[PDB]
């Protein structure tokens, strides 16, 4: 017939186009989510990654502020296959090379012989450095 | 509720068994018995109008959008000292949007409008319903080989244009306004890499080549036969193959190109 | 030899020569006379929507298609720098200058120049043109006269929407989709956009392409044949000599004007 | 109009429910949908490139716009506006802003410094504590001279 | 025929409303504002790279351009005009004119200093003036 | 006719041979791929190294990047780097640098040799490995 | 009319020779030398070398040999340049900052030149400054 034997073959083949483009969007391992805190985050956003070693391990979801303390915090992800890390370890703005985007940096320390986990706050950490600061305290 | 406010129709039912006619018209044309040397003079009849043929409106239109790509790269790049960066610009854009996006408009505009003419005045003189009593099947026969002569044109067609387009910006870039020739190829030659520029030039060339032609011989076998509808089915490919390549062109560049 | 090869170039050469001197005859034949201001004010009207309001389905759901594919190749590339106050310009300088009056061109020539051509040859198949002269005023200034004012209207208003679609879609790949801190997104953009160079000279490019295309879609719709092939014959140059004018004529206005 | 009841409304509610995307300059938050912000305002001595819609952050975090610049005629000095939201109230008197550059096209923001404590700002105060923006032109000439 | 006259007044209210997304949220040209300005006279020894249009400046805001620059062939000096409104019309005759750059890779434009009083009025020159920074001198006075 | 349509289909290909020659010789493909051997390095900052990063000793490149892989213990990128059969004698003492491109172009791995003589072969490491030292501590070295 | 249309036929003709001759007018052996690099730095093949200012020539294929890790740096300097005394030397000078470099008894074939001056990377030279 010409009703009956073209109205599946309709159903099928906007089936597999159109989840042919929910593949192709890039629409497809946990993380325990930890916070951090400081005072100038700099070029820092949205969707940034977050990188120990020169290499990059996860990504910052976004950026929130108290409005008791008034500073920047972090909402950054670093995923399970790395956790042994003590509680002095340090956290810096880098930036990819000379006029690349900014990412933070994992600088670990000596560990005495805590981990962190669901709910932890990195301590020690170092804010981002504006180039205004310090042409005004070199050139004076 | 039951009139045309909510409940309008023919819109769910309709134009989606057409999806439906177009994947049954693609299933029976290219899965069937080998015939190798049958279709082995169809090929090579079918490929002169619509390779060969569409090669005019390339050659003398590749210069002429390679030299408007080398005349708004000049002015723009003054005061940033980018003038060693010429081909950084014309091979660039002509290898990544340009290129199989600007020989799809064209070969929808003349190849997909022969294609649809040419099944759609079949139809009308009733070639394909007399060629269909002789014991042999008209999918197999017409449709098939002018499918697979226009996927194999368009990305032959796509670097004829890119080596015009980029000739077309050394006439103006390198002979005009005094730049230099080392300056200009190494710009292009050991700056732009493998896999990015020249793979993925390949890759959407060939399913704008398949969605393209899909529409072309759907519009010209799915038509009216009489004198307006021929006209209306010429219409209606230019129009469904422009939202077609232009709308794919945001959906093929979310893997590539970061 | 030197008997037949002049022979059959000097043929081609009075036949081109006196394809010209037809399209000439019939623009003038259709724009001086009378003037007939309140006759064409309802005929004026009727021609719009298929030239204008037809066409804006073909610009609308395209325009955001540009700037988002704009919009994601023109941020990659300047990140290396910086990454605030960018896509302003490169995406609006781009839509005002080649992009805007040549891409929405293109898809006048295809959607409307396309139309046009098969309405003319339509109704000389069916003998309409040749009984309106045999009992009223002739079809001149009738029904080509109406049909060539729609087009240099709509094209010109046409592409205001695609360029402000256009900035508008390259507007979502750089706002709430890796953010650029909006607020530099304007304040600079305006800064380097200004009368006479972008804004001004977009429409200078609209008129010229408004003409061009509408005089060879009125002339192979009315210099075909009448029968079921000339009319989708003509349907195929129109897309072929109106891209090598808007093509054509875009190196002839940028080394004029920029 | 038997087939047209159900199965083809499952269309209607699934193109309504995709009918929405992300827009956050059409018609959502540029007029109607916005958030409570009160005036301020601050004396500079040099702004530098300092145009309009500017972000005034403490730190990074945008609390808020720049709305225009205007000039005092009686002693010319550029006078900005301030477009601090309501959701941060505790500001002192003792806040300093600061104009640093960000970029390479002399593109400068204004970097807000909260103090230490005083008093809350409130709609149309005027902060005393401004500093100018940096300019090469002196930077290069401090260092020679 | 009433379908193809009300789509017709959407078509033409859409071109419309296009047109304002063009001219007020993508350009500023809302305003002609009959030029209301009065030009002046300087002169320089060195402009380095000023170009015409150059957005001249009072403590960053910009206000008044640059119409014309001409050397004056009589001991090759450069003189340039400043094309200020009619708004802030007090300046001291202590002002000096000195050339600064925007940022790094911006455009170099003219900064107006304060000074501590003669009115300027249309048609005089400026008299204490500064040139702008050679590149060639600072590498040379360093290691000197 | 008929033998107009066989000779214009192999003047298309040759056409487009010749277009696709242009692109293989006047573009990023310069030429017309032998098994190397696998290195293992351990450093401290690799900066912005990526996937297919140039090795180069002296500046002639003579492989690749295949990956870049992580310690699970102490946590120290470990840099995975392949050299050609032709460059093999190579001393034990070699300095592992990264340096970029110019300025603003891609960090590549660079490498220098150094003269009971022990060489490199395939699947050992290398003690003497310099780290890409990132922006920051430039600056605050040179001021503290 | 026959005779009307081969006599326009060879008055198109000589109107395609002039169109044509103001597009294609729009559209010398070289001896090589030899040197001794160290670090070559970003420089690569087609490289305009200019001692003094003014081209002379280009770069081959460079490659290392293996006897001692050195790249080869010869050179294409063409017959107008002869002249040029056997008291010379090159230098890597760089040019922009993406990192495209340039170059700056008798020399007519087999030419060693001495007197090496490689190009100074900055990823060392800020060591000098430091320490
Ligand atoms: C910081 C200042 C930056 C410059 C600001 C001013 C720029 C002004 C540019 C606009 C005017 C000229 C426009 C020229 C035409 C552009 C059109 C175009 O680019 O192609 C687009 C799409 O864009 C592309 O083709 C992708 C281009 C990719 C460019 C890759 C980078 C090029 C590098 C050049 C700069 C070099 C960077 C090195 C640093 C040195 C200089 C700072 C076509 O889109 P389609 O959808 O395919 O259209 C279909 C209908 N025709």
């Amino acid at each position: 017939q010409t009703k009956k034997n073209e109205i599946w073959v309709g159903i099928f083949l906007l089936a597999a186009l159109l989840a042919a483009l929910f593949v192709c969007l890039k629409a497809a391992e946990p993380t325990y989510t930890l916070y951090a805190t400081f005072d100038n985050i700099g070029g820092l956003k949205a969707r940034s990654p977050v990188s120990i070693g020169g290499v990059v391990v996860g990504r910052v979801a976004d950026i929130t502020l108290d409005p008791k303390t008034y500073l920047p915090r972090v909402t950054l992800e670093i995923e399970q296959r790395y956790n042994h890390i003590p509680d002095t370890s340090s956290l810096s703005i880098r930036t990819s090379g000379l006029l690349g985007e900014q990412y933070l940096a994992l600088n670990v320390g000596f560990e005495d012989p805590a981990i962190l986990k669901d709910g932890d706050t990195i301590q020690d950490t170092k804010s981002a450095m504006v180039l205004e600061d310090l042409i005004g305290q070199f050139l004076y | 509720l039951l009139n045309a406010l909510a409940s309008l129709g023919h819109k769910g039912i309709k134009t989606l068994r057409t999806f439906g006619r177009a994947g049954l018209m693609l299933f029976n044309a290219l899965v069937g018995k080998p015939e190798f040397r049958k279709h082995a003079p169809l090929l090579v009849r079918q490929l002169y109008n619509v390779g060969v043929l569409s090669m005019l409106i390339i050659v003398v239109s590749g210069v002429f959008i390679g030299m408007v790509l080398g005349l708004q790269g000049y002015l723009v790049l003054t005061t940033y000292s980018a003038e060693t960066s010429l081909g950084m610009l014309v091979a660039l854009s002509l290898l990544r949007e340009l290129g199989p996006v600007v020989a799809a408009l064209l070969f929808a505009g003349r190849a997909g409008s022969a294609l649809t003419a040419e099944i759609g005045l079949m139809r009308a003189t009733e070639q394909l319903s007399s060629m269909e009593m002789m014991a042999v099947d008209p999918l197999r026969r017409v449709i098939s080989p002018r499918f697979w002569a226009g996927v194999i044109s368009l990305p032959l067609l796509t670097v004829i244009f890119v080596a015009v387009g980029i000739w077309g910006g050394s006439l103006v870039g390198v002979s005009w306004k005094g730049i230099d020739s080392g300056f200009f190829w190494s710009a292009m030659q050991n700056a732009v890499d493998w896999r990015m520029d020249l793979v993925n030039c390949l890759i959407k060339s060939v399913v704008f080549a398949i969605t393209v032609t899909w529409i072309s011989l759907f519009n010209g076998y799915d038509a009216i036969p009489t004198s307006a509808g021929i006209s209306r089915a010429t219409t209606r490919t230019v129009v469904h193959s422009s939202l077609a390549v232009l709308g794919l062109d945001f959906v093929l560049t979310a893997l590539m190109f970061g």
